[PDB]
């Protein structure tokens, strides 16, 4: 139950972080877009 | 002919022609360049960077609709380098990012965004009037009929109430159809995901877990979202776990021949906690990832993972995984598998002729076989009659079809009259009868 505690939370971090990294580079590929057109 | 010395090279004949002989824009170049095994870096992608000038007229769509092995179309400009005039774009055409936004754009103009249920599908109304089996159904029905829409009824709503509708391995599949429902959806489907990750069950977990693989499956994103998240679970003390990671990992990967996600995945093959499903499922991820790519280190490390197995090991149902791993990995690979069926050789016979079968089928899908079909028709009709085991024969009428899929569709004109005077009008009890499956492979339409 500690490990697996341990483990989910590693695992949040994670995905917390990469959420945010996705959410970055899906703005950046819009602002090129909504800059051509 | 059957033999790779007119078959895989008559291709290069054309290739010229378009090149400099007919208009050099080379659009029709790739197509036909695609051909030879689409070899490409010493075939495509050396001889499509040349026209680059019609980037508005060819370049715009020869790139874009590429979707095959993906690395070469995020191997130029894209984080080669990007000096390639509009490198960003092309990166992200190559990439098929844009299935999520893009075909959300075509499903708003086709006036489809509504979600459907899978009683909608059933028509249950029209149908003229073990639950754990029924909502399995019913959780794949919603995964395919709502796949990439990043929108459902049943898992949106109330999913924690429809995965507990489950049982054990049916509760890691339905948590698996919320990737699939989300299909290509990489930037919105995680989020969905993300609340299964931290279940109390290793099923659901690891369902979690292989529906971020099959949200990434056919698209290349820049943050790597599915090996990121899957790697930690390769190696997992747990099976179910395990599982739900390679196979995520396999998917998200799948024509991408990563060093970093395969030596992650081959040292699973050799640990002493992986069940043969989990051993099966670890070579069958790395031939996915390595399709086509003739890749050393996973031919060599299947290869030894069939010789150090034994023959009661060997017997079990997800052994004949090892063998399509190893099958993918020399995918349209002619030439290259004499050493593997060579290798092969070795094993006992439950397993080697099975192996060497699925191997040979593998490289030389597609060309026409009148010869060695000879023999596969030899090897097809003339083991079991005269024998005790009666399971000698079954899969190479499974493999007829194969090397004989659309080869102008004058082998499928033939090739159910092949199987039509065949096993079906006389054929034996279920080993070689069970040609069934090879009429469906026939053709998906």
């Amino acid at each position: 139950d500690r490990l697996r505690q341990t483990e989910n939370r590693a695992t949040r971090c994670k995905v917390e972080r990469l959420q945010l990294l996705l959410q970055q580079k899906r703005l950046r590929r819009k602002a090129r877009r909504d800059a051509r057109g | 002919k059957v033999c790779l010395y007119l078959t895989s090279c008559v291709n290069y004949v054309p290739e010229p022609e378009n090149s400099a002989l007919l208009r050099c824009a080379l659009g029709v170049f790739r197509k036909f360049s695609r051909f030879p095994e689409a070899l490409r870096l010493a075939l495509m992608l050396n001889d499509m960077e040349l026209v680059e000038d019609i980037f508005t007229s060819c370049k715009d769509v020869v790139v874009q609709k590429q979707m095959a092995f993906m690395l070469g179309r995020h191997g130029v400009f894209l984080e080669l380098s990007e000096d390639v005039e509009e490198y960003e774009d092309l990166t992200e055409i190559m990439s098929n990012v844009q299935l999520n936004s893009n075909f959300l754009a075509l499903a708003r103009e086709l006036d489809i965004m509504e979600p459907k249920v899978p009683d909608d599908i059933y028509k249950t109304h029209l149908e003229n009037n073990d639950s754990a089996r029924m909502n399995l159904a019913s959780s794949f029905v919603n995964g395919f009929v709502n796949a990439a829409f990043g929108q459902d009824k049943l898992l949106t709503d109330d999913g924690n109430k429809w995965l507990y509708k489950n049982k054990d391995h049916g509760m890691l599949s339905a948590a698996a159809s919320l990737g699939m429902i989300l299909l290509w959806d990489v930037d919105g489907g995680l989020t969905q995901i993300d609340k299964y990750l931290y279940s109390s069950e290793d099923y659901i977990k690891s369902g979690a877990l292989l529906a971020c693989g099959i949200v990434n499956s056919g698209v290349r994103n820049e943050c790597d979202p599915a090996l990121a998240l899957l790697s930690d679970y390769v190696l997992h003390n747990s099976n179910t776990m395990r599982l739900g990671s390679i196979f995520g990992l396999g998917l998200a990967y799948a024509g991408s021949n990563r060093e970093d996600v395969l030596t992650l995945l081959l040292p699973v093959m050799g640990d002493s906690k992986s069940s043969m499903e989990v051993a099966g499922v670890t070579a069958l991820a790395c031939g996915m990832i390595a399709v086509g790519s003739c890749n050393g280190d996973v031919t060599s490390t299947i290869l030894q993972t069939i010789m150090e197995k034994s023959e009661t090991e060997l017997k079990d149902t997800y052994a004949r995984w090892l063998p399509l791993g190893l099958g993918l990995n020399h995918l349209g690979k002619g030439e290259a598998i004499e050493a593997i069926l060579a290798a092969l050789e070795v094993v006992s016979e439950p397993f080697r002729s099975f192996a060497n079968t699925l191997v040979d089928v593998c490289a030389y899908a597609g060309s026409g076989n009148v010869l060695k079909v000879q023999q596969l028709l030899h090897i097809c009709s003339e083991h079991f009659d005269s024998k005790e085991k009666e399971e000698d024969k079954d899969k190479k009428e499974k493999k007829d079809k194969d090397k004989k899929e659309a080869p102008a569709d004058m082998g499928a004109h033939q090739g159910v009259a092949v199987l039509g005077i065949a096993l079906i009008a006389m054929g034996e009890e279920i080993g070689a009868e069970m040609a069934l499956r090879t009429f469906g492979h026939l053709l998906r339409y």
